[PDB]
């Protein structure tokens, strides 16, 4: 699976986006649904954002799983919860309100899915 | 009134009742946990029975199993034939059980669109029972 | 021969089973009642496998329990929902409960399908409560 | 995976449990016997869940389990289940072996794959009969 | 809601990115479709691009992603409604015209996770 | 169609961005399915990334083709399969073991997609 | 010569013969916008009667409507109000509801025939233009 | 009682309601002859209803609606115009509209149970000669 | 989000429309009438909408335009008319034809959805209540 | 229900015919699915007989049972797996190589069967 | 048609085998299904035989009726309650019970069934 | 497959019954739909046989192919007529007339079809 | 006519024009062969077009091809199809035999005809193996 | 893009590669013959696989084939085996391939309404053919 | 046993057939191309028969046929469609060709309901390319 976290430049984590990285990562090979070695996690810090039209400067955190299709909507929102979980447990603050954390589960084509090991 | 949803709400009532004959084997830190499951299972009960209408269970139930299925993974050695000991045979059979009720608030999610975090709860609920039967075989 | 009346006569197996494992923790007068109703499980799924050809329940079977449900209302008094099996015994006569309940769906279907099996359904049902009502009367006591 | 071979598996792995279970309550003979018959159902779960993909239970488990059935039907001559709790363990283990039968018969149906599986879940349902009848001879 | 913005480096705009994000923003919020501080959206600068196999040439790419449950027509007329607005903006890139294009993409509903901490 | 390479920061590549992108347009151009300028192509370096729980150092390679929809699975999987292999023919090295290269072909509603020149 | 096409074009005539009607009760900017988009229903008609063969409508037209609904949602604060707080402000409301009606039977040619999304959302945005000029007419 | 015979005694009540408001906007001899066209709308009304037991129109009145049609396509010259060019012709683009939907429903009835090709056929002979006698208020 | 759920609440808010527009030619009595009568399909369109979450309209509403209804067919003695004795009384007749429209529906939703009971009631009574105004208009 | 046994000339049993119908019988009647003396075996020797095409001495024991119809594939599959267990455990040896034992499950039509007893 | 006949050695007929075969082939012809020289029949004597578990001697008769497909039940019935009720008139006794007799009409396939005078 | 051979004792063959099992075994053989030690083949000598009602001397000879479920009509058709055309190949004479020759092909059911080696 | 025996008639004549194309490489003891076949595919168009009430081809003609096919296993002892020219034609009327051959069984299975037709199009192609075999061999 | 359209999309490209296949047996008249009969076979294609939009064939492609059609007829006595030569063998498998495009084509006509100017091209092609391969046989 | 599987396996088989017969027209490169085509075709037909137990191609394979296809890219210069079968070699090629998208299309249908055989249908694919390739460059030298 690939995972892709999004954070706002303004937004404050209590740990450092490698030790983020390691907590989820940690959080899916728990499902059970996934191969160790094919856990692949990334961390992309944005500076240009804007969150609504209020003239008011926020935060958020957003993360994308990409996952093979093949798993019920039950294993998909387990995935999604564990994250968000994570995800909301890793916030210590940004803005001058609260921090939307969300999180998308989505199902990569399993047949036109290529994958190569060099 | 729906086939599924009878169905769905008579197999979590099962699970409850088997979780509750259950909890009479386990120590005082295992009983609280099924009891705090079965309030939950109940308030999935009201919100499949309501058909969406009533709410159910929040996020952080999830987390809370979540949580402690981390917490004893942490100590689990994870091939055994299930019921090492007659305690964690009968975690065993609700964790069956509770795969039963998974599969039909699956099959009421298909139909409705509703119940996905129930289902969640279910597919928790079934590790962590896993989990606990193989923690009373380990202790 | 068909797949309804087959899931039915299962569920109903597996009905009398539970009902004769809880029967071994419960007292003499519970342990005769449990026993009478296990013979009546076997005359409604003589009925049931017969698809009508063979005889079911009589009508005082449904008296009998019904006289049953209300002596037992009589000495239970509830407030709220409880948590099942706040004792080991009643814990096993809500699952005998959840059991009955499961046939009673599969007998339904018998019912709905076939025009047969509406006195097995009530009993059933009425099973269903006076399981409820022993359950909380092992708990009380 | 088909919703028939995912309700087989867990009817058949419900049925484990409650074979373990019940081993608790038996003497070493029974107690093992009933350890291996885990070990085939493990097996049989095996083949249904790989839609046939991956080799069963052979010949000889039936074989063995048709051995016991005559072992202890020399030794059996109506009552109701459960005329002793260790007997009543295994009639609740007999009626969802039969669930289970149930269960493999439509995927054996809808796939053609697990007869030997159906035919091994029949005999297994016979033998517990048999073992609860002896329990409450003995 | 959520919005990324691609644009390629040698893409020059008529305002900067922040009042792009902000027309952006207007823009989503004028269909009525969405909550106000629910339209999170975000620039993205392309250092190492190419389009095509021959000529120096820019692109500006959007994605809008929503939740499941809308019409084609709403998703339709949002990605109109952001491919005007992003239009709007470019005041031109390499050697040729500059393509702008919006894609809008539904999220599962049922497997969504949203927390506000 | 776009397309997204994303490649962890400890990749070593045999050519630079530049000619891998020139690689991989040249071979999406070579199916016959787009027209020459309509293939955009992107490269993006990944500076925080985790693969996996293990402490073994990793690298990997991503890439994500984005068609507009109406394409049969064999035209999927056939440009799956040229994108990966370009990718796997372009990785050097990097980590303590080998390089999981991986591609994604993903479908865009044809409908609501919005495009002009400006 | 379809069932849903037939239907399309007769509501998308209803909503023209409508807008016609009314535009008879507004100034005369907004009866030229009214005429603009009547023209622009007509090639709509055409593109769907067509069945996609021949061009119906450009991305100008809709962006056209947009920049009018930015304009009038500039001028528009509202709480809930009943439709037809003056009669030109009602007639505008009927047509809002028979540019909904239109925009449905186009919405079931688009899923059974591929064709007409962007006439589906001119249509949508139509129907949000006819309500903010209505508001504007009773706010005037 | 069947769900076509009812959606078609709707959309003809329908056009007979706005025929009875058009009618009040143009002079003698056409409120006449639309009062003629509501008469002739309520006998279709009962042949539907009745599903074919009470008779309907007769073909008289299907040859007045085209002697009607040929006098006024000898006043009407023609390019393309846009619906309601004044109040009176746009009141009669609706009904020609709303005339076509009672078409449209009329000709579902009659593909499923055998009945009312009259009916249809007055119709869509009443649909031209609307659009005749809007052009004709327009031309006036 | 079903479709014959967007039908009907298309249909109630092309009913409130119209009688928004209509109410401009009745007096105040009526003008209120109509007024409560757009707020009553409101709460008719919130229930539909939530696909009954939402409480609805109250059985006093339906007495209430029962009371009305018997109120005016004190006033009203009738042969066979054609609708639209006066443009006013037309207005009104119209009306009653869309609310005819909605109510076949909701009727439609009530049937496959095991809602909107009281909606249909409501609706059949404005109907008569609209048939009853319109006579009372063309006696005045 | 009806069983025939055909064996080969030189086919060598462990016990006679008598007493192998006799363990066939007891292996029917343990099934449950037929009354007692309503199973009828019978045990016929083949004098002209081949196998394959080689010219190799060859054994085989093959064994029918019919049944009426109305009875699953489970049952149908005891059956012939019970049978075929008894069949091999009775086969000493024959021929110059394995003995083939197999046994056939047919089904009879029930609506059609003529039955009467003397 | 196919007529197969199977009875015990102990069993005692009123009438030779042969005569037996007359009177069942004539059976046959009166149904007027089949060609006069079509109907061949066939007499086994079964020397090696076992009916049910109990140590009672017993006698059966069994018959095999094959025909070819297409016709109803209701021929197939009549087919075989003539032929039972020939054999039952044809038993004369033998066991130390009644003599169970049976008669199967099975049902060849038409399609694949090949034929030839020499 | 098994293969019985059914024959009458006044039918004269030219070759001896095991030639005849040879020919036979050969052309199954030859159709590649059989392994070759799999095919079992039988010749069974009729003692008591009639064929029809008339007082004519007669003989007649039919085989009963049984192979397993899953082949198509006209593999079973084409099996058929390779056994009948060998048959009546094999026929030198028999009674007053022409001696008819006829081949079933029946499937057995392979789900329940048990088979052991020793 | 319906479509599948449409769908047959112009498969055979796909067949026959093929090895009408075909034998032209072989020699003269395969060209009268193939010319019999060519015939026996006229007969089975012939049935086939006329719905059952035209007699096809006998058993005879299928005794022959399976005459013919013993004879040539006597000379045939895994390969790519081709290794001639005039092999490869002949694998080529294979393939198309087996295609004519699944048309056939289709009518067959709706229309209960044809199976002698059938069985002739499986011999044919066996032959047609065994032929190209010889030529490669030769 | 359905399935019918891309199948005969299929076989007419089969055609018209036969056709080419077999043009280089026969003399230069029956080459140029079959390069047009190519030609309008792409005609044929564009018309069939953009779904009517693009105009195919016109009439007097029809008119050709007749005329060329009676000409032959002219000069062939008018059943035998197919291949009495080589080259005469290469248009009866054009003729089948035809035949077979013609059966794909009128199922399109059939579901889609169009193409039939496009079958009876086919239908005209196929007779054709044949007479051109009995040409070859008797000269 | 499957109509589909049976139906894409004898196309599978006629592919192979006919670039057989198209090999002995083709040099010496050009026909150990077909020959590893021929060998790759039939792994296929073994992984479509066995329906998907069986392993098909390899990657590599599908690698193999998109460097052939771009080496001949690199030397064919078309400027609009031409009629197949410029020479007799060529043709043979485009009766190839067409005969392989014949087979796509039936593994397209096998795929759709089986869900097997994405990568043997993009081998078809590119097969067809570079058949197509091929005839351009017979055609060119």
């Amino acid at each position: 699976p690939h995972l892709v976290i999004e954070a706002t430049a303004n937004l404050r984590l209590e740990t450092s986006p490698g030790e983020l990285l390691e907590q989820a990562n940690k959080a899916l090979f728990a499902s059970g649904q996934f191969g160790e070695a094919d856990i692949k996690s990334r961390f992309v810090t944005l500076e240009a954002y804007r969150q609504g039209t209020a003239a008011v400067e926020r935060a958020y955190l957003h993360a994308c799983l990409s996952i093979l299709d093949g798993r019920d909507i039950a294993t998909r929102t387990l995935l999604g919860a564990s994250l968000c979980a994570v995800l909301a447990e890793a916030v210590a603050g940004g803005g001058e309100e609260g921090v939307q954390v969300s999180v998308e589960v989505r199902e990569m084509e399993r047949l036109s899915y290529a994958k190569r090991v060099v | 009134k729906d086939s599924p949803i009878i169905e769905a709400n008579g197999t979590l009532d099962e699970l409850t009742s088997f979780i509750g004959e259950a909890k009479h084997y386990v120590d005082e830190e295992m009983k609280g946990i099924l009891e705090e499951i079965q309030n939950d299972i109940y308030k999935i009960m009201g919100e499949i029975g309501s058909k969406g209408k009533i709410e159910g269970i929040s996020e952080e139930r999830i987390a809370w199993l979540l949580k402690l299925i981390l917490r004893y993974m942490e100590m689990v050695n994870l091939f055994v034939l299930p019921g090492g000991t007659l305690e964690s045979a009968k975690l065993d059979v609700c964790r069956t059980i509770a795969r039963r009720a998974l599969r039909k608030v699956l099959t009421v999610t298909r139909e409705f669109g509703i119940g996905a975090e129930a289902a969640a709860y279910l597919l928790a609920l079934s590790d962590l029972l896993f989990l606990l039967a193989r923690v009373i075989e380990i202790e």
